């Protein structure tokens, strides 16, 4: 299927604590593999997949050089921006920003794209067609217009579609062991009292890989998908993934409700009752 | 932009007493970034907790998540302490091996 | 690999 290289890099400023704190965190798919936090004793861009060993001394030094220009760039912006709103240095702020691309099942560029925020709020971000970018008020509009006249997009076009794309085909070349694995959920289903005379019936799904997943909840075959409760899909800490999805059945009717799972790791999705 | 983190506490594998597993804190949905998160085992702090997939959705607000190797016994208790902006003070939630 | 930024 499709895969992506995304970078979540965060800049976030400290006043009378010192420079910024500096983040940037890589993600093939939904694998971290590579980070870089300026907060710790010697700074440098370090593994964090197990087949990202497979790289040369030389990328560890190239992408550490590059972070620690990258930290100095955010903070310059984190400064410039204090000029832009006419905001005061005494406060903290925080710039976000996701860059990546996305390539098909063949390898192919599918899509690129990088977004800003200041403060939790849009501030510019790339357009589809990695040409030209869209502000979303008039201090990202100044920035649009210097980056115009540098021709940033140019080179941000550049980078999505070869250098972007490229180390995505080495990256699922390298750790395909990890990467391109399947890993089945195991579900199981959990009941509890409510005082009203009703029950809680809480559906488990557990050590999956890929993190998409989908779990419903029926009746009468016809999904609950409104009245029911769920978490977000979240990382277990090997790798895997996990998540449970609710719903408030009467006491005694149990029986008439069935769990659905749906994953890429199930050939026929999995259906359970309590 | 100031959200209050919604914090999870949950295992890679179902509880067996005596059984290695992994203990899992994920902080979630808050904002701005700057965050104290520490894991306990019977209100004491844990010292080898690793802190892994740092990011943010498309609302922008943040996610982390904590985690350690544990071996559940009957009675040890575990839970996350976390200190966000939004709080005045820290927030504790448990482990809830039942849930 | 990771981008080279350049400020805002
Ligand atoms: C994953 O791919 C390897 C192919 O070579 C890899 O190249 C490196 C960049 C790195 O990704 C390493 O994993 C490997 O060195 C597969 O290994 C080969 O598998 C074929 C069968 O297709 C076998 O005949 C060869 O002997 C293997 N070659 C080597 C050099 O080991 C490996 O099986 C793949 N694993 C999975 C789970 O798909
Ligand atoms: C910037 O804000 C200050 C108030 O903190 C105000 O006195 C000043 O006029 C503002 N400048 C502009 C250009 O709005």
């Amino acid at each position: 299927g499709p895969h992506s290289l995304r970078y979540f890099v965060t800049a976030v400023s400290r006043p009378g604590l010192g420079e910024p704190r500096y983040m940037e965190v890589g993600y093939v798919d939904d694998t971290e593999f590579v980070r870089f936090d300026s907060d710790a004793e010697n700074p440098r861009y370090e593994p964090r997949a197990r087949w990202m060993e497979q790289e040369g001394p030389e990328y560890w030094e190239r992408e550490t050089q590059k972070a620690k220009g990258n930290e100095q760039s955010f903070r310059v912006s984190l400064r410039t921006l204090l000029g832009y709103y006419n905001q005061s240095a005494g406060g903290s702020h925080t710039i976000q920003v996701i860059s990546g691309c996305e390539v098909g099942s063949d390898g192919r560029l599918l899509r690129g794209y990088q977004q800003y925020a200041y403060d939790g709020c849009d501030y510019i971000a790339l357009n589809e067609d990695l040409k030209t970018w869209t502000a979303a008020d008039m201090a990202a509009l100044i920035t649009k217009h210097k980056w115009e006249q540098a021709g940033e997009a140019e080179r941000l076009r550049a980078y999505l579609e070869g250098t972007c794309v490229e180390w995505l085909r080495r990256y699922l070349k390298n750790g395909n062991a990890t990467l391109l694995r399947t890993d089945s959920p195991k579900a199981h289903v959990t009941h509890h009292s409510r005082p009203e005379d009703k029950v809680t019936l809480r559906c488990w799904a557990l050590g999956f890989y890929p993190a998409d997943i989908t779990l419903t909840w029926q009746l009468n075959g016809e999904e609950l998908i409104q009245d029911m409760e769920l978490v977000e899909t979240r990382p277990a800490g090997d790798g895997t993934f996990q998540k449970w999805a609710s719903v408030v059945v009467p006491l005694g009717k149990e029986q008439y409700y069935t769990c659905h799972v749906y994953h890429q790791g199930l050939p026929e999705p999995l259906t359970l009752r309590w | 932009i100031q959200k209050t983190p919604q914090i999870q506490v949950y295992s890679r594998h179902p509880p067996e007493n005596g059984k290695p597993n992994i203990l899992n804190c994920y902080v979630t949905q808050f904002h701005p970034p700057h965050i104290e998160i520490q894991m306990l085992k019977n209100g004491k702090k844990i010292p080898k907790v690793e802190m892994s997939d740092m990011s943010f959705s498309k609302d922008w607000s943040f996610y982390i998540l904590a985690h350690t190797e544990f071996t559940p016994t009957e009675t040890d208790t575990y839970a996350c302490r976390v200190k966000h902006d939004s709080m005045a003070e820290p927030k504790t939630v448990y482990w809830d091996r039942d849930m | 690999e990771q981008y080279k930024f350049y400020s805002v």
